[PDB]
């Protein structure tokens, strides 16, 4: 029967990332026997239109955090050639606090990523794939290079790439410690040998991207699932999760949980089931839970009142006023300082701003100072509303979406934990007068 | 708090434009290989790796290294200065042989990262910005390293050491001092991103190739 | 101090159009020099040109 209602119990027969835990050969031979690099020539020979259609039918949404529909976004490069080469860029930066999915995909299933690069480049008509990986992921990048080497030797990429007739290259470029370089345009700038400063849009990368050429930026998770969706088909991938929330998803459950880990799960699984089944629940019981950040630091946190009934997909968490983000659940129990955690996140954002645009460069540092004073209680209640307005000024007025990610956790803390702030201010005034 | 590092350069007898720096011939072969990846006429794109390569041979980046990279790639030196001061992995000052980077962001802090930081400080006798007098270690704090599930974690010269405890961090320091190298990864009998006990999923044998393939392919 | 003997050294008149200024000067009997208004020419701006694939316009910094 269609339109399921209780998502969140899928067996290992339907998991794309079968070597998530690295319990199986991470090299090619392993991948080959696990289903990787299968019927690639057939998929390539089906053409870009067929490949684009499969992505579209699946309903695949961008796993990098924004959730833009993947098929429509990849169809933006279906234009005829204009003399410029076309490129696919894989975003392997993984800078979001709480997020470790791309690291595991790269280190334990690199051939999935390489095949995803090949199929995505064929769909876009791209000439080569640049994989921008985090600089701190030295061993992951080296495993990726070993995988690309054994794919080149076996003729799975390079000239003709198959019995296919299509030439495709895969390059790995390492960053040097910059979270802002996860942004697609800032990533493009960092590939071209500049500071990782985001561009303004328009133009979008499909018009003017890397080296000024048409480019498509795709998250590692989005790229990896691309070949499994093609062989399995769009209809199969969709058969999971609610409407407009199709497919499976990697979740990183960390913080105050008994067994922090990462796990593949159906999209619309309830948060409570995910936390209590895979992560072993909250230390101190479920009633010890204080707050949850469902999608990495860039998303507003939610209190226990919402966490017990919210689904883990895009629209459900949007209705909870937070957002799915990178599907990186950070759990905080009743034993933590909720203001201190948000202050640390704001300090991270202050240290990660590129400084290009005025609202981010000035207001995030301003919010950091205000939040550090809030932690002690130095402030007055009239500043809390003031702080709210500061965030509003920052949000939607910056080039880059780092300003949004800095302003949203503060808004969440003020929306849900204002009384704690006020009582901290009252206490500081009481013992200071 | 504040960065602490200055973003101007003042010449010193140990760091001036005449400080001796040059790539090894092997590093020149690697530079040629790095340059080839990018499209012709876009040679600058190699500023990020080649600069890193310099730091991998010298240990840090003297101003002469930046000048050499700028001259090799025919990029104006101020562009290389911009790249060097923007990215935090570039060392514009000498560091110890072992660069200890402990994560203190919120997911990593929630699992008692301060215990690790204090344990390192009391084991080495130095603070969160200083270098040990033997010039072997340098301790700093860093933002999220992407190993949050394994928090508390530390990064040392390209090796992650995760699921740390005060006793665990100290032993790694002991092993690094006595002239040995410690094995990277979790230090709690986990060796993965798996749940700490039970392996809630991925227990079935992996499916064979072509198992779920759709008709007409 | 700065001394002057010119009574018109400070006088500035504002007019809507050059024709009004010319008419005023003519009816007051002053020899005049007129200069045509100089406007900045319309310039073709393009942000994307900063990242040209093969053009010289590409920015070396940002
Ligand atoms: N995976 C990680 O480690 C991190 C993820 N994030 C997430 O990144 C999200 C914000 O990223 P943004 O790119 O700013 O969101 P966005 O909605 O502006 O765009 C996301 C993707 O959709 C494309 N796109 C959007 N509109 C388009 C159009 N009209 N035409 C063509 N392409 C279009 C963009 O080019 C981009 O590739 C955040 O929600 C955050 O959660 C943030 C930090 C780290
Ligand atoms: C500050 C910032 C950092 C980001 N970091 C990453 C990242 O590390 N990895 C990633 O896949 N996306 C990151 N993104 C979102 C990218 O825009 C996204 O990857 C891109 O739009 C394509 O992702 P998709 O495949 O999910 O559509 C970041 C966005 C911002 C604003
Ligand atoms: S919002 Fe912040 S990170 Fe993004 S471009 Fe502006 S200053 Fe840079
Ligand atoms: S917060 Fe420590 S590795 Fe992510």
């Amino acid at each position: 029967a269609p339109k399921k209602t209780s998502f969140g119990s899928l067996k290992d027969e339907d998991r794309i990332f079968t070597n998530l835990y690295g319990r199986h050969d991470w090299r090619l031979k392993g991948a080959q026997s696990r289903g990787d690099w299968y019927k690639t020539k057939e998929i390539l020979l089906k053409g870009p239109d067929w490949i684009l259609g499969e992505v579209k039918t699946s309903g695949l949404r961008g796993r990098g955090g924004a959730g833009f529909p993947t098929g429509l976004k990849w169809s933006f490069m279906n234009k005829p050639s204009d003399g410029r080469p076309k490129y696919l860029v894989v975003n392997a930066d993984e800078g979001e606090p709480g997020t470790c999915k791309d690291r595991e995909i790269i280190r334990h299933d690199p051939h999935k990523l390489v095949e995803g690069c090949l199929v995505g480049g064929r769909a876009m008509g791209a000439r080569a794939a640049y994989i921008y990986i985090r600089g701190e992921f030295y061993n992951e990048a080296s495993n990726l290079q070993v995988a690309i080497r054994e794919a080149y030797e076996a003729g799975l990429i390079g000239k003709n790439a198959c019995g296919s007739g299509y030439d495709f290259d895969v390059f790995v470029v390492r960053g040097a410690g910059a979270y802002i370089c996860g942004e697609e345009t800032a990533l493009i700038e960092s590939i071209e040998g500049k500071q990782g400063k985001p561009r303004l849009k328009p133009p979008f990368p499909a018009d003017v991207g890397v080296f000024g050429c048409p480019t498509t930026v795709a998250n590692v998770e989005t790229v990896a699932v691309s070949p499994t969706i093609c062989r399995r088909g769009g209809a199969w991938f969709a058969s999971f999760g609610r409407e407009r929330n199709s497919g499976t998803k990697l979740f990183n459950i960390s913080g105050h949980v008994n067994h922090p880990c990462t796990v593949e799960e159906e999209m619309s699984v309830p948060l409570k089931e995910l936390i209590e089944k895979h992560a072993g629940g909250v230390i101190g019981g479920w009633d010890n839970l204080l707050a949850v950040i469902p999608g990495g630091s860039s998303t507003p946190l939610i209190p226990k009142s919402v966490c017990e009934t919210v689904l883990m997909d895009f629209d459900a968490l949007v209705q909870a006023q937070t957002g799915l983000g990178t599907a990186a659940v950070i759990v905080m129990d009743r034993s933590t300082d909720i203001v201190k955690a948000i202050a640390r996140l704001i300090e991270f954002y202050k240290h990660e701003s590129c400084g290009q645009c005025t609202p981010c460069r000035e207001g995030v540092d301003w919010m950091n100072k205000v939040m550090a004073r809030f932690v002690k209680g130095d402030a007055r209640p009239a500043e809390i509303d003031s702080l709210w307005e500061i965030s509003k000024q920052i949000e939607g007025h910056t080039i880059c979406a780092l300003g949004d990610g800095a302003a949203w956790p503060v808004q969440g803390l003020i929306r849900h934990f204002r009384p704690e702030l006020e009582e901290r201010m009252q206490q500081f005034a009481l013992q200071h007068q | 708090g504040a960065g602490g590092a200055l973003f101007v350069h003042r010449d010193t007898p140990e760091n001036n434009p005449d400080t001796p720096f040059d790539f090894t011939p092997e590093n020149y072969k690697r530079i040629e290989a790095i340059v080839k990846n990018y499209p012709e006429g876009h040679k600058a794109a190699a500023v990020l790796p080649v600069l890193d390569l310099a730091q991998r041979q010298n240990g840090w980046l003297p101003i002469s290294a930046m000048n050499k990279v700028a001259e090799i790639l025919q990029v104006p030196p101020m562009r290389v200065y911009e790249v060097a001061t923007f990215y935090t992995m570039y060392n514009r000052k000498p560091v110890g042989k072992y660069h200890i980077q402990v994560c203190t962001t919120t997911p990593c802090m929630l699992r008692n990262s301060d215990s690790i930081l204090e344990a390192i400080q009391k084991k080495l006798g130095i603070k969160v910005g200083e270098t040990t007098p033997d010039k072997l270690f340098t301790l700093i704090e860093v933002e999220c390293l992407g190993a949050c599930v394994n928090a508390p974690m530390v990064q040392i010269n390209d090796n992650y050491y995760e699921d740390l405890t005060p006793k665990d961090i100290e032993e790694i320091i002991d092993e690094l001092k006595a002239g040995k190298i410690p094995k990277p990864g979790p230090r709690s009998g986990r060796f993965s991103c798996e749940p700490a006990g039970g392996l809630t999923s991925l227990t079935e044998p992996p499916k064979g190739p072509g198992f779920g393939v759709q008709a007409g392919l | 101090w700065s001394s002057t003997a010119d009574p018109l050294s400070n006088l500035v008149l504002t007019f809507s159009t050059k024709e009004d200024a010319v008419a005023f000067a003519e009816k007051n009997g002053w020899s005049f020099d007129v200069e045509e208004r100089k406007v900045p020419k319309p310039k073709s701006k393009s942000y994307g040109a900063n990242f040209s694939w093969n053009k010289r316009t590409r920015v070396s910094t940002k």
